């Protein structure tokens, strides 16, 4: 379990900047800026509690009943979806310092296609990702619907408590040595250029394609490039099945990010 | 066997490059 | 615009939608017919797709005989 262990350890430096609208005129500097170590395999929203705890004593409003506003993360004045692994959002945007800069924002109009944060069950969404992944792999979602309620719960809990053993045990109960399809998502940079993303249908029954073999579906996302998966370069002669079974994210999907060579 | 070694090595670098200056965070 | 067949299967009716649209739009399309909000959609009654997923793509992936079966109700 060497590779996966390395993926579970993936961690980024995150600079969280709290908009002034959240705080009271005069509050100190330290409250407005959080510095944290966030895993690649998790959701930003899983660290919101940590942000509330640090800025609650300076809120410029009563969060219990004052009014209804929406909260969401932003990168360079651009809404960021929290429903993607942190590592995936990173690859998507990327002495030399490597860090992710996030800005907390509030508003009345919730940005289009953005799911609100603090009406947002991260655990439910996540569980469904794995449901979908199970169906794509087996043609049915029975393997995950067979987990006891406890396992499903121990499963999400491993992400929060960061328990590798539990995650590996449950996530394993959802895999195939002979998948019908590959749960694959392809994206481009949100930073430079235009942004596109796709979920091509890639049958596996009786085949063993390499990225090259399916470059047709890969290059389609944006109509020589480099294939980035889990923050690293991937050889085009690599087997799709091995790449999936080894580098898939904590939500069950394999993500490929294309970057200009 | 060998592709795994390349995977294991690139990720190991990744973690280290991404952990650099983690003292500031 | 290639349009494909969606099958709205109540749990507890066949319409053509453009492949270019998102699942969120399909949900909204349904809510506008039922005039509700307490409506959850699931492909083949197994999982709820992310609202941002492309219907055309969901279709190519999970279509049952040309029809993309979308179940709906008011855990899984």
């Amino acid at each position: 379990n060497d590779i996966k262990q390395l993926l579970w350890n993936g961690e980024l430096n995150v600079l969280v900047s709290i908009d002034p609208s959240f705080l009271m005129k005069g509050s100190p500097r330290e409250i407005a800026v959080l510095r944290i170590r966030v895993p690649r395999e998790t959701y930003l929203v899983n660290y919101m509690p940590l942000i509330w705890n640090k800025i609650k004593s300076f809120l410029s409003f009563d969060p219990l009943t004052d009014s209804e506003k929406y909260f969401w993360f932003e990168h360079n004045k651009t809404p960021i979806p929290w429903n993607y692994p942190v590592g995936v959002l990173f690859d998507c945007l990327a002495d030399v310092l490597t860090f992710l800069r996030i800005h907390l924002v509030m508003g009345d109009s919730l940005p289009p296609t953005i799911i609100p944060i603090a009406k947002t069950q991260a655990e439910k969404f996540w569980f469904h990702q794995w449901k979908q992944v199970c169906f794509i792999l087996n043609g049915s979602s029975k393997a995950i619907m067979s987990l006891s309620v406890n396992e499903a719960r121990k499963f999400w809990g491993s992400v929060i408590t960061r328990n590798f053993q539990d995650f590996i045990e449950i996530s394993n109960k959802i895999s195939s040595s002979r998948p019908r399809h590959i749960p694959l998502i392809i994206q481009t940079s949100r930073t430079s250029g235009t942004f596109r993303i796709s979920q091509p249908t890639i049958s596996m029954t009786g085949v063993n394609p390499t990225l090259k073999d399916i470059e047709g579906d890969i290059l389609d996302v944006k109509e020589d490039v480099m294939v980035i998966c889990q923050g690293i370069e991937i050889p085009w002669h690599m087997l799709l099945y091995d790449l999936y079974s080894k580098l898939r994210s904590f939500d069950g999907f394999l993500y490929i990010t294309l970057v200009p060579i | 066997d060998s592709m795994d070694d390349l995977l294991i090595r690139r990720l190991t670098d990744r973690n280290d490059k991404e952990a650099h200056l983690n003292e500031l965070f | 615009i290639q349009k494909i067949q969606i099958k709205f299967q109540p749990i507890g009716s066949v319409c053509k939608i453009s492949m270019s649209q998102s699942f969120a739009m399909v949900i909204l399309f349904l809510k506008r017919r039922l005039k509700m909000d307490h409506v959850y959609c699931y492909i083949n009654n197994s999982f709820a797709p992310s609202p941002q997923q492309n219907i055309g793509e969901l279709w190519m992936q999970f279509k049952t005989n040309d029809e993309l079966i979308v179940s709906y109700c008011a855990f899984g």
